[PDB]
RNA sequence: AGGACCGAACCGACUAAUGUUGAAAAAUUAGCGGAUGACUUGUGGCUGGGGGUGAAAGGCCAAUCAAACCGGGAGAUAGCU
RNA sequence: GCUCGCCGGAAGACCAAGGGUUCCUGUCCAACGUUAAUCGGGGCAGGGUGAGUCGACCCCUAAGGCGAGGCCGAAAGGCGUAGUCGAUGGGAAACAGGUUAAUAUUCCUGUACUUGGUGUUACUGCGAAGGGGGGACGGAGAAGGCUAUGUUGGCCGGGCGACGGUUGUCCCGGUUUAAGCGUGUAGGCUGGUUUUCCAGGCAAAUCCGGAAAAUCAAGGCUGAGGCGUGAUGACGAGGCACUACGGUGCUGAAGCAACAAAUGCCCUGCUUCCAGGAAAAGCCUCUAAGCAUCAGGUAACAUCAAAUCGUACCCCAAACCGACACAGGUGGUCAGGUAGAGAAUACCAAGGCGCUUGAGAGAACUCGGGUGAAGGAACUAGGCAAAAUGGUGCCGUAACUUCGGGAGAAGGCACGCUGAUAUGUAGGUGAGGUCCCUCGCGGAUGGAGCUGAAAUCAGUCGAAGAUACCAGCUGGCUGCAACUGUUUAUUAAAAACACAGCACUGUGCAAACACGAAAGUGGACGUAUACGGUGUGACGCCUGCCCGGUGCCGGAAGGUUAAUU
């Protein structure tokens, strides 16, 4: 749910939460946690090679099953949890054979609901088919691109992914973006749309809030000199220049997509 | 009012020690610099 | 055993001075001047070898050298190792 | 509960006076701001000079920065003193 | 030596860093010390640093570094796998008393603890480069139980006061004891067991995970403190006797209770929130290959071992960083009394100091303060500076508003001491005793003793009772920026930067983009509710017309057009 905050101070008075108040309260599972250290936007070579990252809380790694590869074996949702690593949540399924793995929670999942992957397994939300074995006109997520390779797309919280027709070896999907693609249709797909959906209708509320993701603030290019970025310069607000990037790239519509080797399999541009 | 010389002894070694003028051949070439010129003291190592 | 060479070498000469008086005429102790790496194992072995005496514990400490000045001459004298070596109270050597 | 309030430590630096061959190559005194947070701090590590880093002042990068320091081309050149 | 003054959340004591003999003793005053110097962190000589338990070393890893092969690169080299290093983190074990001129948890006494190796005996399935558990983890908040510690009473020793009184409701001092062992409490966590089966843990496993049965319903894990012991001991006010006049030897009374109480412990606990909170080893458990009446494991005992380096001294400073014996800077620990909310502040304790030139005089003028007739901003660019306000409880408080605020708006009353209510109250703590039960650190009752606000009434002193220190000036109109924050280290703190929000645009993942001759890396172990760039800058109402110019996006009939041929 949503909740708006009380202005009590100026900082919450325009904080918007997200409260689920079926998220589990208590600590992840341990077995699949590992460590990952904050970057900082900074490659091998020490250098920034993404500007405003920094900071922000520490985070545990959730080992995800984006290739759900356990066929026949039926599971139960264990219990939903937030993940610190993505804007969906995360849902612990127990196999029969006694094995634990984390998946991402699709839209009306609850504890106790089964799931299964596999050719046979019954069209419905959690369930992972192959999808020439899922009808035309379904909602998908978590899709594959290679057969085998896991889940890459229609990942985010409230996203899902619509197959629009189907012929011969390729299948068409509508992706989130707009444009219509081509995959294999032996690759993978998750019935049901992500959840958490209402991830989108949250307000930080003051700068402290960004602070707490890891972000770190953005200068404007007209706000400096000239030797530092091509917007700088002037006595005043003086912009006089075409936009364009902190190294000289016109930045107001010019496309940047060069891949001649994947250009095969864009059906249309998402417009 | 804090000064730039703040004494460390690790991180002095660690910074012109010895086998960190070893560890690179431009380090070689300073040591072999002031070999040639005959300092009594060729690191800050001890 | 320890060789008869290390035996022989590692003790230097014996320590004078009013705590070791003190130690000696009090605690049974006898301070030696021994080899820079003597371990308490070899001057224990020495002591007893060789002067025909019973040793209950042997403790050890380096003395710095100080450094000094031979008229506007920097020097510095050695280090050395002292041992505070006990008798077991019985051979008041 | 709160980038909430008052207020020590702690972090800073708005005003005035003194000092200006200073006690000090940036301080002292009386007031002043924040003071559970975008806080502060110790230890160690990474980013190197047309490069770094910069909540952006051309700021900072060892009291030096519209291009650090050291050595070399080098006795650069100087229709000037 | 006697007085006086200063600090006392430090100007006291102790760790770390850094320094290296500055530590103690004898000797000396040439130079050094902003003066003198018999003094000294100065000169000379000698002495001083004792560890199985503290730290390092050692085992284990973080960020990161190096990196066999490998990939890439004119050369030099770059990146990185297996590995190997890397603490600021995880891992075994000692406390109290005494002793030096200078060391001590290291020496001595007393009493302990840990790990490892061996040998004897007894029982026996041991075994890893592998599996599982554990180590192992956030912010804030609250309560309960304690302890350090303090106060008072009791007890013991001493005293009867240079000036009126002081055998008493008087004065002063002491009233201390650890680790370890036993007990296992206030408290928190969790159902226990025994079979049977299994697509999981790379193979296997009796271990973990899953499933199904019966059975008992209290077992297990953790846990401050208290109590007994340790301890018929040590220490102890003093006293006696010497003295080389610093001190030294012997002997030694009481050594209890009540109340108060931490920011410390139980507590890695509990509750709650989102921003969702290291790793690995030591440790426990399982087994594989292997060995199988030998090894190996467990248990008791005995013996042996625990090596090497550091330990002096300063450490908010005269010893470190500042050229200085420099109003500067420097991480952590300890935390008494009265008043006080307080680690503020005032005065003190323990403890440490009077800051390495003084002596006179009492001109102008400068600096730091006190007071001031009458007036009260007339000063000045400007109320700059100064003056003023200032606490607690209670009453009371406007426009405006995003309904939270504004607000401590404004303004006002009371406040000391004494007595009574009440030989000290409401309340807190709580013994003896009565009874009961899972028998003990137990439960109900009981109220002695201790402690103890706030209020009302009456009285009373001074000019003044928040009497000192300490401690908001208030109100009205208006520009700018929503706000908290950031910035020109060292003349600019702001209206500048950032900001949550908004919009445009790019990007389908081997993503865009960025660092890189490249390999690769970041973006991101993320996947369009995501990421990058640009502009604007909460919120409210809104954001109108122009595509001619420049740019960008799309198109490709025609004109022109490179290498090539
Ligand atoms: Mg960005
Ligand atoms: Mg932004
Ligand atoms: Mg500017
Ligand atoms: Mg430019
Ligand atoms: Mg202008
Ligand atoms: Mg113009
Ligand atoms: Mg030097
Ligand atoms: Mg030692
Ligand atoms: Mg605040
Ligand atoms: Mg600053
Ligand atoms: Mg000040
Ligand atoms: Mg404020
Ligand atoms: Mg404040
Ligand atoms: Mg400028
Ligand atoms: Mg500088
Ligand atoms: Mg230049
Ligand atoms: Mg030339
Ligand atoms: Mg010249
Ligand atoms: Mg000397
Ligand atoms: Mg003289
Ligand atoms: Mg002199
Ligand atoms: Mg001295
Ligand atoms: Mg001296
Ligand atoms: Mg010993
Ligand atoms: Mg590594
Ligand atoms: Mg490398
Ligand atoms: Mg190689
Ligand atoms: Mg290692
Ligand atoms: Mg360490
Ligand atoms: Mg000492
Ligand atoms: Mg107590
Ligand atoms: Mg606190
Ligand atoms: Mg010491
Ligand atoms: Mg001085
Ligand atoms: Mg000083
Ligand atoms: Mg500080
Ligand atoms: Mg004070
Ligand atoms: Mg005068
Ligand atoms: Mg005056
Ligand atoms: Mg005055
Ligand atoms: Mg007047
Ligand atoms: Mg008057
Ligand atoms: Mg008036
Ligand atoms: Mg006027
Ligand atoms: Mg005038
Ligand atoms: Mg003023
Ligand atoms: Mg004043
Ligand atoms: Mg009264
Ligand atoms: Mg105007
Ligand atoms: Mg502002
Ligand atoms: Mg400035
Ligand atoms: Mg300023
Ligand atoms: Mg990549």
């Amino acid at each position: 749910a949503v909740v708006k905050c009380k202005p009590t101070s100026p900082g919450r008075r325009h904080v918007v939460k997200v409260v689920n108040p079926e998220l589990h309260k208590g600590k992840p599972f341990a077995p699949l946690l590992e460590k990952n250290s904050k970057s900082g936007g900074r490659n091998n070579n020490g250098r920034i090679t993404t500007r405003h990252i920094g900071g922000g809380h520490k985070q545990a790694y959730r080992i995800v099953d984006f290739k759900r590869n356990k066929d026949g074996i039926p599971a139960v949702v264990e219990r939903l949890e937030y993940d610190p690593n993505r804007s969906a949540n995360i849902a612990l399924v127990l196999y029969k054979d006694g094995e634990r793995r984390y998946i991402l929670a699709p839209k009306g999942l609850k504890a106790g609901d089964q799931i299964q992957s596999g050719v046979d397994a019954a069209i419905k939300p959690g369930n992972t088919l192959p999808m020439r074995n899922i009808p035309v006109g379904s909602t998908v997520h978590n899709v594959e691109m290679k057969p085998g390779k896991g889940g890459q797309l229609a990942r985010s919280a409230g996203t899902y992914v619509q197959i629009v027709a189907r012929d011969g070896a390729y299948v068409t999907l509508r992706l989130r973006s707009g444009e219509m693609r081509k995959v294999e249709a032996d690759c993978r797909a998750t019935l049901g749309e992500v959840g958490n959906a209402e991830h989108m209708l949250r307000v930080l509320g003051k700068a402290g809030a960004a602070r707490w993701r890891g972000v770190r603030p953005t200068v404007r290019g007209t706000a400096m000199n000239p030797v530092d970025h091509p917007h700088g310069g002037g006595e005043g607000r003086n912009f006089g220049k075409h936009p364009v990037t902190p190294w000289g790239v016109q930045t107001k519509g010019k496309k940047t997509r060069s891949n001649k080797r994947t250009d095969k399999f864009i059906v249309r541009r998402r417009s | 009012m804090k000064r730039t010389f703040q004494p460390s002894v690790l991180k002095r070694n660690r910074s012109h020690g010895f086998r960190a003028r070893m560890a690179t051949k431009n380090g070689r070439q300073v040591l072999a610099r002031r070999r040639a010129k005959g300092r009594a003291r060729l690191t800050v190592s001890k | 055993m320890i060789r008869e060479e290390r035996l022989l070498k590692v003790l230097r000469a014996p320590h004078v001075s009013e705590k070791a008086s003190t130690a000696m005429e009090k605690s049974n102790t006898i301070v030696l001047k021994v080899a820079k790496d003597a371990t308490k194992a070899e001057i224990k072995a020495a002591v007893q070898k060789l002067f025909e005496v019973e040793v209950e514990v042997v403790n050890t400490l380096v003395v710095k050298g100080k450094v000094k000045r031979h008229g506007q001459r920097i020097g510095r004298r050695s280090d050395w190792k002292k041992a505070y070596v006990t008798l077991k109270e019985g051979q008041n050597l």
